[PDB]
Order: structure tokens, then sequence, then C-alpha cells
RNA sequence: UAACUGAAGAGUUUGAUCAUGGCUCAGAUUGAACGCUGGCGGCAGGCUUAACACAUGCAAGUCGAGCGGGGGAAGGUAGCUUGCUACCGGACCUAGCGGCGGACGGGUGAGUAAUGCUUAGGAAUCUGCCUAUUAGUGGGGGACAACAUCUCGAAAGGGAUGCUAAUACCGCAUACGUCCUACGGGAGAAAGCAGGGGAUCUUCGGACCUUGCGCUAAUAGAUGAGCCUAAGUCGGAUUAGCUAGUUGGUGGGGUAAAGGCCUACCAAGGCGACGAUCUGUAGCGGGUCUGAGAGGAUGAUCCGCCACACUGGGACUGAGACACGGCCCAGACUCCUACGGGAGGCAGCAGUGGGGAAUAUUGGACAAUGGGGGGAACCCUGAUCCAGCCAUGCCGCGUGUGUGAAGAAGGCCUUAUGGUUGUAAAGCACUUUAAGCGAGGAGGAGGCUACUCUAGUUAAUACCUAGGGAUAGUGGACGUUACUCGCAGAAUAAGCACCGGCUAACUCUGUGCCAGCAGCCGCGGUAAUACAGAGGGUGCGAGCGUUAAUCGGAUUUACUGGGCGUAAAGCGUGCGUAGGCGGCUUAUUAAGUCGGAUGUGAAAUCCCCGAGCUUAACUUGGGAAUUGCAUUCGAUACUGGUGAGCUAG
């Protein structure tokens, strides 16, 4: 059944995969980075992860790995409970 | 398709003349065996019948003389049926407005059979038109000519030659000497005979 | 995308095409948002030809519909016509 | 111009919810007696303003949990 | 002008009779099958059973005007034992990377009794290609297929190392819009290619300018999809209780978006006699058949929605799939193998086996209408169109017409003479439909190239985008097309059922309670008009009969529209719960009820008036209709709600 194309568009699949897991991954480590300092605590510190992390999911937003929404709850959610601290 | 058979069997089992012996001799004088049925059986037509006989008898003999098939009689009925008026009369009307039987009583054909053959080899011309079918209904101020083959013919002088003998309807008016006439509208009922009787027919198709 | 173009319609050797405004990817025969209009290839006698609607046929030209080139060649017949 | 629907409460245990029961009175469709038939809908009032026995308008709005898509607007009569 | 005009009964219980009551028959219809028979044309239909298993071919490709390589045919210059060699650049082609498509189009009805469908509404959402508007397209870098080398296996396809371009990927710069914002501020893009001309002019075949196709951010339209509420929608009580994320709230998580969608805690809720839970069956609507109507039966072919793709569980990519001809995992099955390893899913069109009473070609073309790609030329398309087969249905046509008895011959009957086949046949005259042979010949083709003009680009009458006129060229599978005109001659062409009553049409012979016929009453033991043949008839007719199935007759489920003393049928009798219904007067409300307006009720189908088909079927233009649903404004006699009064219950 398989034809050309059906296998180039396979080998295509498998490679974006890739690439999007890592972009994706990297998105969520600065996410977590950012929760754990919230969780210690300490306002100039959470601020900081703060300021270091919203570059990394603007720029993946805009790249389309994750949606602009999803990208502006984050934003706004972090920034409150940043907030919250102090 | 057509019914092709002894007419006088047809006649004398309807137990009135039909008028498919073209007249030319009288038809009791022709038959010689009126008011007695063909067969071994066969009684004088003083015999009783029953309802549903009278009935069937009735659409029999209206049949036998237009020569119309059962399917092609009761699609007629039932055009009636939906025709607004007198659905009896209207079935007359569209039984007597056929091109084949228009052409007899216009006068160019010495019997309906002769007249359905001529239109069936296309001797007959619906206005300019040379058409083949004798199931075609006549529309009014329509114009049945003769076509030029048609024309020159002596079994088509022997046929104008009879109807002259016969009274032209006064609803067609045709020209022999141009072998061409016009059609008015539909005969009245009143213009048609009364011999026939519409009612039994309409009973037969309501049961 | 939204389009104009030829439904058939009819019985064989004698097509009859209705002028539908429909989405691209509906099947020729099938959905359509409107009907604007009909083209009978082969009218005699009293039939009639060519029966357009131009103010919807503009209507949806400006909400970004794309005739096909059948259904432009008969616009431009109408407009001569009219 | 929302729907608005008139019923009585029938419950109030809930947090910031109510239940009324609205009831219709319709022809039977094949033998024509007039009779009575009801239907039970969950509200939302945030105060817990109403309570069991009284007369309330209820509209029509966006779902609020699992069950709950009408909300309160005034109480007709108070039990 | 119109859009409806419609209702029939018969047979059988008894020595008679009336009523009750079941059975049977006359009608319409079918995706039909079988039996006997069989000429033509037009329009339609054609595996209802095994969602059984599948041989073989075809059904998703296009772009070199995104990119680097590679290949063969030609051409030119210089040298030559025999027209050739050695090198050069131009056109052409494509295995690979990349873009778009592949999620449409096509098939089926297994599952699904509400996660679905129909009608009417709503707010919390995303949306490639298309249309309009606004602000831009700056400058760099690392990979990596191809390719080269080495290897595994018979091959199919695999493994290792070294290269490489880009509209492939990533950083930096900028930000009218845009996102977050504690309102102070902070954050995030993109890519080039083609052509023309200034005749400027080369950091080299360059740089500058316009145009076109592209690319990035954003708003609106359109389109499509996702989500929510109300009413309606099959049978069973020999199925009465069911539910613990269960019902609701708060914090957090998650989605494009509301939400127990997920989670920790808190509270004990939520559904059900107006049928919850359980169980059986089933895709749903427009429609279709039947019927005077009410109603009943039904979902082939046409259209909208849903679900599914060998069985089950998953995600990936992408605007969009949890994807019929994509990927992974498990199961069953099948195939190749050189035993090291591999491959597959017709409920896509043909076709094969099996099943069954039963349903067709392993055809042609992209010419027409659509779909994918492309700037175009053009390529792909079992969608589609066209052809093949089948009396399967409907409609039309033919199988000759006129003649002519001194009533021929023959068969059959007979009260042995006469009657019936019978104007029938023979003989006479005559035309030629359809088919058969020969020549012409429309339309489905709108259009496109060639010449030359008017408007726009703005440095540029160049290039390119819109309009016009006659010609020349050009393009059709069906197609020896429809259709028209010539010649031969009645020459090529009719069967099936039935004849006691229902029910139109009766006799002889052979045979006898045997053979047999039979829808019901019935017929058959030697004078059967009911059995077999024959004559004659009757009703249909390229058809005629039987079987199967739904509605009707059936007022035998009775809403329209039935019954319970003796025919079937009042519980053995009270009391009472839910429910149904409820006396008189008056004021108020406007739920029921009634009236008006707006929106909606897709198209097709039904009916009415027209048009094109030689007619009819059929196709088609308009109207009516869709008898409903929702919103809103009015009326208050009756029913219901509320307040007050009264006495005949």
């Amino acid at each position: 059944a398989n034809s050309a194309q059906a296998k180039k568009r396979a080998r295509q699949n498998v490679k974006a995969r890739k690439h999007n897991a890592s972009l994706r991954s990297m998105v969520r480590t600065y996410i977590k980075r950012t929760l754990s300092a919230i969780a210690g605590g300490d306002y100039a510190v959470a601020t900081e992860a703060y300021k270091k992390a919203v570059p990394v999911i603007d720029r993946m937003a805009d790249k389309g790995i994750i949606h602009k929404n999803k990208a502006a709850r984050h934003k706004s959610r972090l920034n409150a409970q940043v907030k919250a601290l102090a | 398709a057509r019914y092709i058979g002894p007419k006088c069997k047809l006649s004398r089992r309807e137990g009135t003349d039909l008028q498919l012996k073209s007249g030319v001799k009288p038809f009791d004088v022709k038959t010689k065996k009126a008011n007695k049925a063909p067969g071994q059986h066969g009684q004088a037509r003083g015999g009783k019948q029953s309802e549903y006989s009278l009935q069937l008898r009735e659409k029999q003999k209206v049949r036998r003389i237009y020569g119309v098939l059962e399917r092609q009689f009761s699609n007629y009925y039932k055009e009636a049926a939906r025709v607004k008026g007198a659905t009896g009369e209207n079935l007359l009307k569209l039984l007597e407005s056929r091109l084949d039987n228009v052409v007899y009583r216009m006068g160019f054909g010495s019997t309906r059979a002769e007249a359905r053959q001529l239109v069936s080899h296309r001797s007959i011309t619906l206005n300019g038109r040379r058409v083949n079918i004798a199931s075609i209904q006549v529309k009014a101020g329509d114009v049945i000519a003769v076509h030029e083959g048609a024309k020159q013919q002596l079994r088509i002088k022997n046929a104008i030659e009879l109807a002259a003998q016969r009274g032209i309807p006064a609803w067609i008016e045709v020209d022999h000497s141009k072998l061409e006439g016009t059609f008015k509208a539909a005969p009245d009922r009143s213009d048609l005979p009364a011999e026939i009787n519409e009612s039994l027919i309409v009973e037969l198709y309501s049961k | 995308m939204v389009v104009i173009r030829l439904a058939r319609g009819g019985a064989k050797k004698r097509p009859f095409y209705q002028i539908v405004v429909t989405d691209s990817r509906n099947a020729r025969d099938g959905r359509f948002i409107e009907r604007i209009g009909f083209f009978n290839p082969t009218a005699q006698g009293q039939a009639e030809k060519l029966r357009l609607d131009a103010d919807r046929f503009a209507h949806w030209v400006s909400q970004g519909a794309q005739p096909s080139e059948r259904v432009a060649s008969l616009a431009a017949q109408a407009k001569k016509a009219t | 111009t929302v729907r608005t629907l008139t019923g009585k409460v029938v419950s109030d245990k809930m947090d910031k919810s109510i239940v009324v029961l609205i009831e219709r009175r319709v022809q039977h469709p094949l033998y024509g007696k007039s009779i009575r038939r009801s239907t039970k809908l969950h509200a939302h009032d945030e105060n817990n303003v109403a309570k069991i026995g009284d007369v309330v308008t209820i509209k029509e709005s966006r779902p609020i949990s699992k069950t709950k898509a009408w909300t309160l607007v005034e109480v007709v009569e108070a039990a």
C-alpha cells in the first residue's frame, strides 16, 4: 500500500517529532524551575526566574510549538503567583 | 402493441355495429348474424346480464370502437379523473382528440385502421412535421394535412370519394382538393352519439 | 475556498446546470450554500438558456468567492446580454 | 433578551445552588386532554438568597458546573 | 385564474331465522424470485444473504520560476588512414532534500436508545487556501539526505565513516498592530525566486529601480469545525430502587475554549411511579408505500447528519486526523525465504471462491462538470462522463391495410339434417412504420494561439494586468451520434392464463370416491359444465401466471370510531394513598385557550400553471404547500392561580 510520498511523509514525521520534543522539553524545564523558585519563596529569586523563563515561552509560542493562549495563561498565572510572594 | 383479429366476431359480440367495415354495404347484410353471438352456445341478445357484466361490456364496447388497449384506456380514465369537470365526458373528449381518430373524422381514412397505418407510415403531418404516432392528442387550432407522397394515391382518391359520400363533422373543416383540414375544438358531448354510456365506465373504475 | 460553479442535473445526453455558491470541498451535486441561476446548453424553442442573478453574484464575489472559468464566461455573456 | 423561566424552589442543601421545579401544561398528541408535565432544573445562587418554598425566576447562562447552567434573577414570592 | 373532489362489499355455523364472532376472497404496491414465452426504441434500476476470505490490474500525485548533484540526445572550435576523435558551453530528463496535497472525493450500517438525530435558541472558542486594511521582509551561523568509500543478505532492503545546498533548521537586530502587566514597564517575527528596463555599469558578471509570485505580525469578513441549553424520539415491572468524583463549593492543574475535564480538602448530597437502574431491539431525518381522513408500515436508488475501515489499545505530524490505500504495540490469519530474515488488510472500481431463490464488464476517456499541483505549458483523477450485459420497472411503436362468398375444404357438434371455426380462409388490389443497404449531417466547445488596438506600472509606448473585431489555425470518448434523403418486398416478428359460486366466458370425449383439482364453500363410485384431452369462448398482450411481503377491506384495539344481565367481559365487599374530576357570587392575573406581526421551517419529492423532448415517460421555470417551532403585542367568555363573600352538596 505504501508509496514513495507516504514513506517520505513518515520520515519527515519522525524528524519533526524529535525536534518538537526537544523544544517543548526546554519550555517545561524553564517553567518547572520557575515553580521551584516560587516554592522556595524568595521574592527576588522568583522574579529572576520569571524574567529568565518568559522569553523562552514567547519564542516557542512564536515558532508554534505551543499555542499563544497557553503561553499567555502561563505568563499571567506565574506573574500572579510570584507577586503573591511579596 | 395492437389487436389484429376478426372484426365481425367482436362486433356481433358487442351487440351493436362498431363501424369497422367501412359501411360500403349495410353491416346487417354483411354479417347476416346480428343478435346472435358467434359460438356454439351463442344466444340471443335478450339474455339477462349481471351488473358487473354490463359495466364490463360498456368498457369493451368503447375500447373496441376506438382501438385502444387496456393500459392506455386506464391511463386515459385516470387523466380524466384528474382533469376538472365531468370525468366521463372528459374521457370521451380524450378519445376523440386522437390523431388517427381525428384523421378518420376528418375524412382521409377509409377505416380507423387505415388511418393508423397512414400515420405509422408517415403519410400524415401535424402542422409542418412528419409525425408517426397515432396516440398523439390533437390540440385546438391544429392543421392535419396530407404529405406529397401520400397525394396522388388511388386509395386516397377512393377514401375521399367515400368521405364525400359521408358527411363531414362540423368541428373539422377539410379542403379535399388541398387534402388538408383544420381542427376547431373538442366535439361536444351532445355532438357525440348518445348510444355510449360513460357512467357505467366511471363506476367500473371506481369499484 | 468558497466558489461559484455548475452542478449537473437533468438526464443523459441532456445536462442542465445549476449555478451554485458552495464550499469547494463539497461534492459537485451535493451540499451548497445558495443557488443563483441555471444554464441549459441545449435550450430550444421558448426555453431560456441563461439566468444569472447579478446582485447576488456581485455580493458573493465581494465576499471573496472565486468563480470557475465557465461561470466567468457565462457572467460575461449575461453582462453583454443586459 | 435572555430566556427566562419561573418556578418554585424545592431544595437548598447544596452550596451556592438551588433546585427549582418547573411545570408546563400541554395537550396530549392523540387524545387531546390537557395534561400536567414537570421538569427539575439546577440553578446558581451565589449569595444563597433563595430557600425552599419560594417562587423564583431564572435565566440561561454558560455552564457553572457539570449540571448547572441556569442562574437566579429575582425571588418572585418569598416562602 | 389554479394548487382538491372524498368513503361500495361477497363466501362460510342452522331443518328455517336473527344477532355475535373468527377465517377466506375481490384492490394498490415491490431493489423481487420461479414457470411458459419473447421484436424494437427511450428513461430509470441492478448481492436485500457472509461487517465472509480474497489471485490479479488500477483508485494521490504535482512543482527544476525553492536547492545541490546526476544522466542521455544534439551543437561548436582545433587536430586527423575513410566523418571521426579531444574539449567546450546551451536545451532536455530526474533518484534525493524541500513546498503543497495526502483530513476532500469514494464505501459500508457493525456499534450506538443518547456521546446520536429533528426543531428552536445560546456563549466561553479555533479556523490553511480566498477577500479588504495596516506595519515589515535587516544581518549571521551549525546541521544533513544526495554523493564518495567500506560492509550484511540471493534479492528485497540494511550497517559504519567523510562531504554538501536551500523558500530545511537555529541565534542576534527591529516591532503600526499583538501578549503579560503590580499601569511603572517587560516580551516575541520573516525567505527568497522570476521578469523588464535605465545602457547606468562590475568587490566579476555584478550593484540601482519598478513589477509579479512569495514570507512575517495583526484586525475584520467569509467559510468550516468544536462547545452549551429546552422540547420531542422503540418494547419489558415475570426489571424498583440506583449513585461515592457520585452532587455541590474553594485552592491548584489542564484545554483553542465553558465544565469533576483532573486533582487536595470541605459538605452530604444528586436521580427515580412524569418509570431511575437493568434488560431486549435498532443508524436518524427529508422522504417512500398504503389509506376518505385519522392512522399504520417503512429508510434500496437521490439529499443532510452520525459512526466505522481484519479485532483491541495509542499517540505523532499537521490549520484541520487520533488518519479506508500513514506510524507504534498486542491478537488471529495469510504469503515469500537460500533459514540469516522479510511482507499484507477490496465495507474504493473491476474481478475470484463461498453463501443464496436471486442481482451485470477483470471496457474507454479526461472531450464536458468538478478536485489536487503549477506562473504557465501541462500532468494526475475507477469522482465523473461514456460504452457493455439483464422484459427488472415505466412509456412509446410493430407484427398490414382495403377487399371478397355461388358460405369453399378440413376439424368439432348433431334431434344425421343442419349448425360453429366464419369475412374467417382462398383469390383481387395496394402502402411500407420499425429492422435490413447507400450518401449527407447538427449539438453537447465554453474557449485557446496568430495579427492589431484602448486603459493601468512610473525612472521606462519595455515587461506585465484588464477589455474589443474579422479572419487563419485549433479541440469530442460517446461516434459508422440524433437527424435528413435514396432501393427491395407483406416481405424479418404472439404467447400466457382462465370458463361451479364469489367472478366475464360451456359443450363433447376419456375416466370414475382412482387418477386427481382445490384461495374458501366444494367436485370425483359409469348422463363430473369443478379430474386429463379436444372444440368453442373470455380477459390480457411482448408479455401471461404462481410464490413471498406491507396497507386496505377489518368500526376484529374503536382519538375520529366498539363493547361488559343471558353471546368474550363489573374485582367477594369496604376503607383509603398518589392521581383524575369538582357547587354559587365577586375582584385581580393572563398559565391553558384565542387573534395579529416578525423569524424560521435547506434543496430535491407531492399538487397547480407553463416550457423542451415527433407523443408519453422523463427533464425543467415559477407558485402553492411544508398543516409545525420560537419571539413579541393584544382579548378575557370558559378552565386554572390568587383575595373576598355565600348556602341548595
